[PDB]
């Protein structure tokens, strides 16, 4: 389970914007690239994110 | 759809609707056997319901089937960089029922350039800030000389289209993903993604690149 370090806003429509200390229920990490299929714990929302962005508790 | 109207009920009778759990998420995608339906790979999920015959997605209607996929054939390629090769066969539980609002949507037995128009439908949202459409929607979209996809992630015009005009509203949006882009009455891409501010032109598989893939896997399936 992730959290996020730095606010970031997504350029495409299948990936999450979210805030500093908000925090992912991933989902589909499993396809090849830098991005896993996660669901927001603060808007509940699914879609992809950066790897090198969030962290694990 | 983004700037669309609401089509003309079970017009479009390839339409599916895709339910998708881990939570539940939503996607289109189209019938191209009585026991496949077509979509993107970004769909992919835990177990996923499917709604055909619906126009109202909301109201249930006795033209619907609802329909337990039981395999899902994700590209192998996909990868979530590029987002390359967005596609993905779902085997169907049962071999549905074609009826009028229920339809295959065949391939016949072809590059396709910019220039046309084309026409995709979808349950999405009709505008950035809004709710997914409880109808179907459509739009009639124009095939871009792909350096107007050039700010896309990696964009490659063998296995992506770039689709609608930048000069208008007129585009697929969220939700939309999986559905059909009909050429002429032909299937030749399917909504992959696009911008977060809904700016057109969005990116679409090409179809024509992997329909080996597809052909393979109806045949060993």
């Amino acid at each position: 389970l992730f959290v996020a370090l730095y606010d970031y806003q997504a350029d495409r429509w299948t990936d999450l914007s979210f805030h500093k200390g908000e925090k992912f229920q991933i989902l589909d990490a499993s396809p090849p690239g830098d991005w896993w299929e996660a669901r927001s714990l603060t808007t509940g929302e699914t879609g992809y994110i950066p790897s090198n962005y969030v962290a694990p508790v | 759809i983004i700037g669309g109207t609401e089509c003309k009920p079970h017009s479009r009778p390839y339409m599916a609707y895709l339910e998708i759990v881990t939570p539940s998420k939503f996607c289109g995608g189209f019938l191209i056997r009585r026991n496949f339906v077509l979509t993107a790979a970004h769909c992919a999920g835990r177990s996923i319901t499917v709604t055909l015959g619906a126009h109202n997605i909301t109201e249930e209607e006795d033209t619907w089937q609802k329909l337990e996929v039981i395999k899902q054939f994700r590209h192998p390629k996909y990868n979530t960089s590029t987002l390359h090769h967005d596609i993905m066969l779902l085997k169907l539980k049962e071999k549905a029922s074609l009826t009028l609002a229920v339809g295959t949507l065949p391939f016949p037995s072809n590059f396709v350039p910019p220039g046309r128009m084309c026409r995709v439908a979808g349950w999405g949202r009709t505008g950035v800030l809004k709710p997914g459409s409880d109808t179907l929607q459509e739009v009639k979209l124009r095939l871009m000389d792909p350096q107007a996809c050039s700010h896309f992630r990696d964009f490659d015009h063998n296995l992506q289209l770039c689709v609608g005009n930048p000069r208008k509203t007129k585009s697929a949006f969220k939700g939309d993903s999986g559905g059909p882009l009909l050429c002429a009455g032909v299937a030749q891409g399917i909504v992959s993604y696009g911008r977060s501010d809904a700016k057109p032109p969005a990116v679409f598989t090409r179809i024509s690149h992997y329909r080996p893939w597809i052909n393979q896997i109806l045949q060993a399936n």
